[PDB]
Order: structure tokens, then C-alpha cells, then sequence
């Protein structure tokens, strides 16, 4: 994917549920030890972090990326720790006008 | 546009001139003077911002052509000068007058003009000895007025503008500063300083390098053939008019070894550099490194020799940014278009750079072979990002000759023949860099002085090889780990390797590990450290491996696991130590560099084989003062927006204020912070950007921009615990209302160190447990101390973050405090004690099923407290009979400090009036003293309770007059109806405007608000404060 993106110019990507790439499993119990900050997924989020951070620097015009999910906290802690993610959006149970619209 | 330079010794403030196709095409006739913007050809990647320029038509200059006043840029006719510029006309005329200037001069001129009885005698004198015009004149911030004399310091609003006599507000300004005869223009410098000789045998002087590339449109001489700025080098004419050449065809160079062929150009005025030496790319600097710096040679050695080699030896010069095996194809392609592209001169035991794109893996590009050009389009939407050095071997040249050190080599004739290895030392940064040249991704740099461990793993470094290898060897490792977890540690080892000149191995074994499963994967790990390591290690003269995330491979040994995967961790943990023998065997001079993220989990059957540690902590406030000048210089703060228009900060930023009140403890990563900044500052100069009424031609940075983004900072990281250091107004440490508030200041102002430089070992610290107003107040108290004479109030949160887990909860404790002592200088506020109700064993947590704060905060937090420096207490007990009285004593934390509650006579009904205020009061009467009718001792927070019910009162009156009002509605609505709506639609104004005019808080306050409190228990604190709280 890195790949192709640096080669389409400005260009954007979305992972529709990124629960399943990178959710860390909510039990906090994957194991006892610190290291349960690193099971295998947290560490495929590291990867893609770093390769998408390093061609960032380089020109940011290039690479941006949405993450759709189910609660803002409940991605991952190091999504938020190495500031990745920044500007944000909720939706919200819509209003009677616009349901009105909808129906 | 580009258009023909030229310049003039007019003085600064006459006008420009512009030939007459520009004047008859662009001179709008709505303008008395065509306006206009300049651009020079600056170096490098950056530009100077625009500056405005008022001209007029000058029939004589050639097509298309300008002159601009040599003194406004400070060129003299002393050197060679340009000869094109960017330029604009200002089109629709639109230009801001400033709201004001100022100005500095010397003391003669400037007290002649303060003496002077009137303004327009100033103004008038000012106008005659500048030639400065009311409306007219084009100013900017830092502008001359006369070198060792007078200058233009600063301008408002914008940086540049337009000055208006009558409103253009002026500040003349002196001080004898010896920074006038700083002022020098761009030049003003005798060169027969250096006496005229007939004849020299070689010139020698010193040799430097370039901070950035030349574009080729800059070389103003232009060689019409298509050749290699890597064979082209740069000087002023300055000691090229003590040669007898100038843009000289033919220059070889040695010093003290080997030869070079070089081709030398001349430097232009506008540039910074030094004012004596000879500029070169790093192609140069690859030879005598670190060294030779000195000597060259010119002569007529030919126009077109040396035309081929027979046969050549080119060599990997090796490297772990070059000999691992992906990058291969890319790095062999550009390899051949660097021969492809054109002829070049190259010399025996030679260096070419080359750099590449990385992640270019799997696009292969130029699959059809010759065809029309297209290289070079690739090559301008690529950019490097990854640099690599080449060898060349000497040229096998055919029959004799007297030329045997130096030769051609072209897309013709001979191919290239690779070799394995060709080891050499990589460059220090202080000789020369190399990202800076190639603008990659930057190192970040540092001075010495003012962060230590760079320099303790610095002296490691450079002793254990260099100075050591002249004796026995000696190999080294080194453990890096900190408490906080994104505190920079691995860029240590990416500057100090550049700066010491060490090659570096680097390993992402973090996750880049194959299965990696550490509960299965049983050896891979080992194999691949090992026969990677192996592949590249040997015959790299110099080695430094660095490995990042150490916790990813080794772990502790616990009850919790499978034996089976135990020794699995056994295996790897051996098999590493020995490995990392085996490199001190295998590999002389290596050295090994750990980092981890929490040093308990590495066991000490690892930890035994350091031979260094280093605790990196968060930095501190010169720290910080340095790291935002950094991010807020101009090139890095630039590279990386390919937006043509520049940014910049502007210089009336406070570093200071910054460095401490904006920064507090924040975890590095300050670059969030600036880029939020940079695009907000964008988005209101693309705001303005349509069509508004100016357009300042740059982004500018502003400060309060940067105070947003900082408390922005401190909440979108909305998990965290802190708390910003201003949540504090109109109380601003009042430390005259009582004599308690005369003693706080106590505690703060000494370990401020204004008494003196305490020895922090000796009198214990007066930290203050705080009776204070026992039944309201000391929510606010600390918040009000800690804003207004300290700086931060992260604080315990004391009743959350005890962990139930079986011991785990000192854990908390002690990080709490790590994260209190990692910023220096504030307090930590802490609730009642009854947070943690220390309470001697009994009739509650009874001390055995809990112990593990008050059993680390009895000890660990005194320590600190008898050292006496940095971190405050300032808890605010109420319930000292909950409490053991094991801490709340002489021994250990002391001064229990108590204030009582007013009884009737006080100021803080007068401060009462003044915070019902920000809200409106119609009455001339301020009528407070009223309020005195409540039965004394009553003085608590329900005075503002009182003033939210006179609000309230205000609020029901309006309420029911825009009810009277509804229910009036069909004197101008055809029916009482939507009043969702009408008062949208009406909006005439009386926006909730308050009605204190009502008195409403003793109609309140007489109905005994029974909030208060008055009863007994007030008069039981009163007493046993004294009777016990002493
Ligand atoms: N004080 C600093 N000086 C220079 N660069 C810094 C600083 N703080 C942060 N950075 C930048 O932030 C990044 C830090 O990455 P690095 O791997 O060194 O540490 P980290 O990711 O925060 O921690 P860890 O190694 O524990 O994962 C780099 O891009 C570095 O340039
Ligand atoms: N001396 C005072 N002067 C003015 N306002 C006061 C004073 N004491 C209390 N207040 C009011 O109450 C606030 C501070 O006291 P507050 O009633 O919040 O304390 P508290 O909640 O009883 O404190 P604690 O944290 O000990 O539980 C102030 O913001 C102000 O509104
Ligand atoms: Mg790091
Ligand atoms: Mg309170």
C-alpha cells in the first residue's frame, strides 16, 4: 500500500474497521508482563506508524489517513501517545429535521 | 515573473526604475506609482520574503529590466553582481500603511531631534536627512538607515508597509549600543587589508563546504556544455583576483596526499558566508577528511584530456544504508545514470555520492531502454531521502602516460566493473555535513554545554576508539533507557554517530522479526541478528550496532507462564549475550548500544554485561529554549511545504515564554505543537487569501497561535491527567489581604533561591499543610498560589489510581512522583490526607490487606523533601483525627497552617462586589455593605452562592418580561406563536443583560441559606486547630 500511495501523488487511504488490523484486544490481559504493550498487532501498527511518520516528513502533501471504529478511545494507546492521530469528528443519533429528511 | 537585475548607488529610500515596456505594459494609470514586489535568486531551498517596491519608468534600461538602489539590499560595486530577479507589480495598487514605526540613531542625531520643542520640527528634519515621504515610502523591520549610524528596528502590524506621518505612529529610540557599528550594510570593506603581490606560488586558504546545492540557473558565467556541478566549486573573487583567472577552466587539488581536478565559480553578494575561504560541494570533502584544509593548485592542464578509461574497478563503499539486499536495483540504476547522463572527470581513489529514494521498491520505472528523456522528470518529482557513497579504483589506462592520476569516463566505451568492498571513514558533521547539502530528513544537533548525556555518551565514543586504538583495544557497550517513553533516546545514537563520524548499523527489531511469536517462535531471532550482522559487519572500520526496543525481544521469568516457553526466553537470552561477545571477537572495535523502555524487565542475567548506563530524562527549560529554535528556524520549518509562498515566525516570539509557560512538562514532541501552529497560521492566511483586503505575501507565526495550540496540546490528549498552570484570575496571590497569605510566599520565594543558592542539604523544607479557612477556600488557595508564583499544578488526583492487583500499586506512587519531579519547578496540590487516610492499623484498612502508599510516601517523598528542592506540598486536611499523625508532624512535613474563617469585617465582601462584576450593576451605589445584615461568622463560598442567586433573580426577571412580552406578541405577530423563532428573529438587542439593580442576594441570604455552614463543628475546628493543629 505504502507503495502505491507514494506513487498516485497526493492521495488518501481509510481502513473501514480498523478494529480488526490494530484493535488491542480490551482485556489488557494478552499477558502479564509490559510486553503486553507489544503483541503482534500493536506491533503492525508500529511498523505502519513508522514507514507512514518517516514519508510524512518528507512531504506532506502526499499520505493522509481515516480510521473508522467504534470508540475514539478504544483503538489503540499508542495511536494517541505518538501523536499519529489529531483532528477529529463523531456522529451523532441525528436530529428529528434531518431524520425527517432521511425517512 | 524573472526579470533583468541591476543595481544603482542611489541611496535606499529613492525609487526604483523599470524599463519602459514594464512601466507603458503594468504602469496602471490608477496609481500615480506602479507598486511592485522583488525577489532575489537566494541559495538553496528557501527565499527570502518578498519586499515591496516603488519604481518609475526609465526609457533607458534595457527590455524588460530593473534597478534597484544597491543599499537597500547593501550591495557595493566592490564584487560582481547578479543579474535577474523575481519580481511583481503590486497589481489593484492595494498596499497597508503601518500603524507604527521605530526607529534607532545615534546619540548626536537622536538627542538633537529630542531636544527639539515640536513633532514637526522632528518629522520635518527626519524627512530632509532620509529622504523619507509620508504615504509613499516602502519600509520593512530590520531595514538601514545608515551603517555604523542608524536603522529600522521593527513595524506594525506587518513586518513592511507603508509609513504615514500623520498616523503611522513613530518611536525613535537610543541607547550608545555598539550594535551600531554592526551595521556594515552587505559590505563596506577595504580589500587592500590584504596588501596587492606580484606573484604567489599557490594561494593557500582555507577550504569549506556549502550549506545546500546551487541551482544552475545561479551560475551566473554559464558554461554552455552540460557538466556536473560535482566537479564545480565556489569563492567569492576575492583571493580569485590574487590568482590571474577568474571563473577558472583549469584548478587541480592535494593536500598532503592524492589529487582532484575542481572547476571554481564565483559567489555573489547577498550571501552570509565567511568572509574568506572556498566554498565546495561535499564530493571534495569526501577526500581529505578531516583534514588537508588548505592547499589547491591552478593550471593549464587541458581542455578536453584524460578522454576515457580503459578499465575501471567501482566499488560499494559499504554500509548499512547500502549493503542490504532490497535496495539493490535502484541503487545500481541511478548508479549507471550517474555515468549515462553525461561525461565527467573523475581521479584515481575517488568518492562519488549518490542518493536514492526509499520505499521506490517494486516500481521499476524506465522499463523501455533510451527513447526521449524522462530521468530527469522522475528526478524532479522524486527527491532524495537516502545517501550512499562510491569508489572508484584507478583508471587501468593503455600505453604510457604522464596523466596517470585522473581520468573520463562517458556513456561510451567502458562498463562498469563492481567490487565487494572498499572501506572508509564516513565524514564528521563538523568538517562537513551531508543531509543539509541533500536537505534530507535532519539529524537533529546539539550544543554540548547545555544537555549532559549527549556529552557522557559522546566521551564514551570518542575515547573507545579513536583515542584508544593507539594502544589496546577495547570494545564497549551501552544501555539507554529512560522513565518516559517517547523522550528521543534512539536520535541520540543517529546525532552522535554523525558527529563522531561513526557508521552506524541500525535494527528494527521492534516488529520487522518474521513470526516472532514469543511464546513460539523458538530461534529465529538469533539467525536473523546473526546472519545479518555477519553479511556487513566485516571490513567496516569503525561499528557502532544499535538495536532499538529491547523489551520486544527479552522478557522477565515468572510463575504466570509455561516452562516451556521460559526456556524458549532462556535460549534467546543467552544466545544473545554470547552473540554480543562474539561480535568483541569476531569483530574488533565493536560496540554495542541497548535501549529499553523500562528497565526492570530486562533480567539481570543481560544487565550484567553493560558497561554503561545512562537514565535520559525529559528536558528542562534551557533544554526546551534550545528545541524550539530549532523547529522554528527557517529551512526546517520550510522543507518540507512545497508551497511556493515561505513561512517564518517573526521575531517578536518569547522563547522564554515559551520555554516555561507553555511547555511545563510536555513529553517532547513539541513538533505537534508547531505543526498545529503552521497550519493554523495557514489557514488564516488562506482565509484572507480570498480576495481580502491584504495579502502579506508570507505565513506568519504568532504568538497566540502558539498559546492555542499549547492548551490545544494539553486536552486533545484528553486521557491525561495534568491540568494547565493558569487556572487563576483576579486572585493573583493577594499576599497582602492577610498575614497567612504574608507567609505562604515562604514556602515558594526561598527554593526560588532569591535568599540565597540553598545547599538543597541541609534545613528541611517549610512545606505547608494547610488548615487554612477550614470550611471553604483551599480548592482555590493552591490553584491561586500556583498560577501566580510557580507554574504548573499537576497534581495527585489523590483519591483515583490506587491499583487493587496484588502489590502492583506502588507502582503508582512512584510514578506519580517521577512525573510530579519531572518537571522542575512546581507544586503537586493533594487533597485531604483523607485521600489516602493514613489511620494507624485500625478500624478500617487496618494496614495489613493495604499498605502500599502510605508505606512508600512515609519515606520516598520526605527524601525528596528533606533535599528540599523543586516539588511542594501544599495538602488542604480538614479531618486530622481520620489521619495517624505519622506524617503532619516536626519529623516530617511540618508547618500546619491554619487561617479561620473572617468573622464579619472583611474586604472579601468588597472582592465578592468585585467578581459579581464582569456582570453589570446599573446602581451608582455599589450597596454592599448591606450584606452585613447575615449574622456574623458566616463569610464563606456562599457569597458567591448568593451572587448565582441574585443572577437567578435577574434571569427570572427577564424571563418573565420576554413571557410578557410572548403574551403581547400579537401586537406585532398575527398570533402568539413561535417564539422559538421570534426571539431568533427580533434579536433587538437586551442579549441576558444582568439586573443586579434588584439586590436580589440579601433577598437570598435572609432566607438562611442553609448551605452554610455555622454550626458547632466550625467552632471544633477553630478550637483544636490551635489546641492540636499546633
Ligand atoms: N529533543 C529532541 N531532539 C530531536 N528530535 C527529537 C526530540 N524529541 C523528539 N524528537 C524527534 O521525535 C522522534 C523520536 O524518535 P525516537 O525513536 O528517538 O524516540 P521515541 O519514538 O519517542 O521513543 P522510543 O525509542 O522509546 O520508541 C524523532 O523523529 C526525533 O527527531
Ligand atoms: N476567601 C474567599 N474569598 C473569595 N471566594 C472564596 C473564598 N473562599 C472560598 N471562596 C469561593 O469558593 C471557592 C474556593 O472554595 P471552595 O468552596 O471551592 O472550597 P472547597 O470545595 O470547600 O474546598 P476543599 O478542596 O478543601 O474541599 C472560590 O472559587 C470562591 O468561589
Ligand atoms: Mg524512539
Ligand atoms: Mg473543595
Amino acid at each position: 500500500w505504502c507503495s502505491f500511495c507514494y506513487w498516485y501523488g497526493p492521495s488518501l487511504i481509510v481502513l473501514d474497521n480498523v478494529e480488526a488490523l490494530f484493535g488491542k484486544p480490551q482485556a489488557n490481559d494478552g499477558d502479564p508482563s509490559n510486553n503486553g504493550q507489544w503483541d503482534n498487532a500493536s506491533k503492525l501498527l508500529n511498523f505502519f506508524i513508522n514507514q507512514v511518520t518517516k514519508i510524512f516528513n518528507k512531504d506532506n502533501k502526499r499520505i493522509r489517513v481515516l480510521f473508522s471504529g467504534k470508540q475514539k478511545t478504544q483503538i489503540n494507546p499508542l495511536l494517541f501517545d505518538k501523536h499519529f492521530v489529531s483532528e477529529t469528528w463523531s456522529l451523532r443519533a441525528p436530529d428529528k429535521h434531518a431524520r425527517a429528511k432521511l425517512l | 515573473m524573472k526579470a533583468s537585475l541591476t543595481f544603482s548607488l542611489s541611496g535606499i529610500y529613492a525609487p526604483c526604475s523599470i524599463s519602459r515596456d514594464i512601466y507603458l505594459e503594468y504602469g496602471d494609470k490608477k496609481a500615480e506609482c506602479l507598486y511592485g514586489t522583488i525577489r532575489l535568486p537566494q541559495y538553496g531551498p528557501g527565499c527570502t520574503p518578498g519586499k515591496i517596491v516603488h519604481c518609475v519608468l526609465d526609457d533607458s534600461l534595457p527590455f524588460c529590466s530593473i534597478v534597484v538602489p544597491s543599499k537597500l539590499f547593501g550591495f557595493m560595486p566592490t564584487q560582481p553582481t547578479m543579474d535577474f530577479c523575481y519580481f511583481e507589480p503590486i497589481l489593484d495598487n492595494v498596499v497597508p500603511v503601518l500603524d507604527s514605526v521605530t526607529f534607532l540613531i545615534n546619540e548626536q542625531l537622536y538627542s538633537k531631534l529630542m531636544d527639539l520643542p515640536q513633532e514637526m520640527q522632528q518629522i520635518q528634519f527626519l524627512h530632509y536627512k532620509y529622504n523619507i515621504n509620508s504615504m509613499e515610502t516602502v519600509v520593512h523591520s530590520r531595514d538601514i538607515l545608515t551603517s555604523g549610524l542608524c536603522q529600522i528596528l521593527n513595524c506594525s502590524p506587518f513586518p513592511q508597509g507603508l509609513v504615514d506621518f500623520t498616523e503611522t505612529q513613530l518611536i525613535l529610540v537610543n541607547d550608545t549600543e555598539q550594535k551600531l557599528s554592526a551595521l556594515k550594510y552587505a559590505n563596506e570593506d577595504e580589500e587592500y587589508a590584504l596588501p596587492k603581490i606580484g606573484t604567489n606560488s599557490a594561494l593557500s586558504i582555507d577550504l569549506e563546504s556549502l550549506p545546500c546545492t546551487i541551482s544552475r540557473d545561479l551560475l551566473r558565467p554559464a558554461p554552455h556544455i552540460n557538466d556536473d556541478n560535482s566537479i564545480y566549486a565556489f569563492t567569492d573573487a576575492e583571493t580569485l583576483l590574487r590568482l590571474d583567472v577568474t571563473s577558472g577552466s583549469f584548478i587541480t587539488v592535494s593536500n598532503m596526499g592524492c589529487v582532484r581536478l575542481v572547476k571554481l565559480f564565483v559567489l555573489l553578494l547577498p550571501n552570509g558566508f565567511k568572509k574568506r575561504t572556498i566554498y565546495a560541494p561535499p564530493k571534495i570533502i569526501a577526500s581529505f577528511p578531516d583534514c588537508s584544509v588548505v592547499t589547491i593548485s591552478k593550471s593549464n592542464i587541458g581542455h578536453t584530456d584524460i578522454p576515457i578509461a580503459n578499465q575501471v574497478f567501482i566499488s560499494r563503499v559499504g554500509g548499512w544504508l547500502q549493503s542490504q539486499k532490497c535496495f539493490q536495483n535502484i541503487i545500481l540504476t541511478t548508479l549507471k545514470k550517474f555515468f549515462s547522463e553525461s561525461k565527467r572527470i573523475l581521479c584515481q581513489n575517488d568518492l562519488i555520492p549518490i542518493a536514492f529514494d526509499s520505499s521506490m521498491a517494486d516500481l521499476n520505472i524506465a522499463e523501455e531502454n533510451d527513447e526521449s528523456d524522462d530521468e530527469d522528470e522522475l528526478g524532479q518529482y522524486y527527491k532524495n531521502d537516502s545517501l550512499v557513497w562510491f569508489f572508484v579504483t584507478s583508471a587501468e589506462l593503455d600505453c604510457f602516460s604522464k596523466d596517470n592520476s585522473h581520468f573520463i569516463i562517458d556513456p561510451n566505451r567502458t562498463k562498469l566493473i563492481t567490487t565487494n568492498i572498499t572501506n572508509r571513514r564516513p565524514l564528521p558533521l563538523s568538517r562537513s555535513n551531508l543531509q543539509r547539502y541533500y536537505g534530507f530528513a535532519e539529524t537533529f544537533y546539539y550544543d554540548l554545554h547545555i544537555f549532559p548525556y549527549v556529552r557522557q555518551l559522546v566521551n564514551i565514543l570518542e575515547t573507545s576508539f579513536n583515542c584508544s586504538q593507539r594502544g589496546i583495544t577495547l570494545n564497549a557497550s551501552v544501555l539507554l533507557h529512560s522513565t518516559t517513553n517517547n523522550v528521543g533516546k534512539a536520535t541520540m545514537v543517529r546525532f552522535a554517530s554523525k558527529y563522531l563520524g561513526i557508521h552506524l548499523l541500525e535494527i528494527d527489531c521492534l516488529s520487522l522479526t518474521s513470526n516472532s511469536r514469543q511464546l513460539d517462535s523458538t530461534s529465529k531471532i538469533i539467525g536473523y541478528i546473526r546472519a545479518k550482522c555477519e553479511n556487513v559487519l566485516p571490513y567496516a572500520s569503525p561499528a557502532v550496532i544499535f538495536l532499538a526496543h529491547l523489551d520486544s525481544i527479552l522478557l522477565d521469568v515468572n510463575a504466570n507462564q509455561d516452562p516451556e516457553a521460559i526456556k524458549l526466553q532462556k535460549s534467546i537470552n543467552f544466545e544473545m549475550s554470547k552473540l554480543l561477545d562474539d561480535f568483541t571477537f569476531k569483530f574488533p572495535g565493536t560496540t554495542f548500544v541497548g535501549s529499553v523502555n523500562n528497565i526492570d524487565n530486562v533480567p539481570s542475567s543481560f544487565r550484567s554485561h553493560m558497561r554503561f548506563e545512562i537514565l535520559v530524562p525529559v528536558p528542562s527549560e534551557a533544554q526546551r529554549l534550545r528545541i524550539f529554535q530549532w523547529y522554528l528556524s527557517s529551512h526546517e520549518l520550510n522543507r518540507d511545504v512545497q508551497q511556493k509562498v515561505p513561512v517564518s515566525y517573526m521575531d517578536n516570539i518569547s522563547f522564554s515564554s515559551l520555554s516555561s509557560y507553555s511547555a511545563g512538562l510536555t513529553p517532547l514532541d513539541i513538533k505537534s505543537i508547531v505543526e498545529t501552529a503552521r497550519m493554523t497560521a495557514t489557514a488564516r492566511f488562506y482565509q484572507e487569501s480570498k480576495k481580502c483586503g491584504w495579502l502579506p505575501q508570507s505565513i506568519l507565526i504568532t504568538q497566540e497561535d502558539l498559546s492555542k495550540a499549547t492548551s490545544k496540546a494539553r486536552n486533545e490528549f484528553s486521557v491525561s491527567i495534568g491540568a494547565p498552570q493558569i487556572p487563576n484570575v483576579t486572585w493573583d496571590d493577594i499576599g497582602g489581604i492577610d498575614f497567612v497569605k504574608g507567609e505562604i510566599l515562604d514556602t515558594i520565594d526561598m527554593p526560588l533561591k532569591h535568599p540565597e543558592l540553598f545547599t538543597s542539604g541541609m534545613k528541611k523544607r517549610s512545606g505547608i499543610l494547610f488548615y487554612g479557612p477550614p470550611g471553604t477556600g483551599k480548592t482555590l488557595m493552591a490553584k491561586a498560589i500556583a498560577t501566580n508564583f510557580s507554574l504548573n499544578f499537576f497534581s495527585v488526583k489523590g483519591p483515583e489510581l490506587l491499583n487493587m492487583y496484588i502489590g502492583e500499586s506502588e507502582a503508582n506512587v512512584r510514578r506519580v512522583f517521577q512525573k510530579a519531579r519531572e518537571a522542575k519547578p512546581c507544586v503537586i496540590f493533594f487533597d485531604q490526607i483523607d485521600s489516602v487516610a493514613p489511620k494507624r492499623g485500625n478500624q478500617g484498612d487496618s494496614g495489613g490487606v493495604m499498605d502500599r502508599i502510605v508505606s512508600q510516601l512515609l519515606a520516598e517523598l520526605d527524601g525528596m523533601s528533606t533535599d528540599a528542592d523543586g516539588v511542594f506540598v501544599i495538602g488542604a486536611t480538614n479531618r486530622p483525627d481520620l489521619l495517624d499523625e505519622a506524617l503532619l508532624r516536626p519529623g516530617r512535613f511540618d508547618k500546619l497552617l491554619y487561617l479561620g474563617i473572617p468573622d464579619t469585617d472583611t474586604k472579601q465582601l468588597n472582592i465578592l462586589e468585585a467578581l459579581t462584576r464582569k456582570f453589570v450593576l446599573d446602581n451608582d451605589v455599589k450597596l454592599i455593605e448591606l450584606a452585613k445584615l447575615c449574622p456574623f461568622n458566616y463569610t464563606g463560598a456562599d457569597f458567591y452562592a448568593l451572587c448565582s442567586d441574585a443572577m437567578l433573580n435577574a434571569m427570572s426577571r427577564i424571563a418573565r418580561m420576554v413571557e410578557k412580552k410572548v403574551s403581547q406578541h400579537n401586537e406585532l405577530t398575527g398570533e402568539n406563536i413561535s417564539t422559538r423563532r421570534w426571539f431568533d428573529k427580533i434579536a433587538t438587542k437586551e442579549d441576558t443583560k444582568v439586573v443586579v439593580k434588584m439586590e436580589d442576594f440579601l433577598k437570598a441570604q435572609e432566607q438562611l441559606t442553609p448551605s452554610v455552614s455555622r454550626a458547632e463543628l466550625n467552632h471544633y475546628e477553630a478550637v483544636r486547630a490551635n489546641f492540636e493543629g499546633a
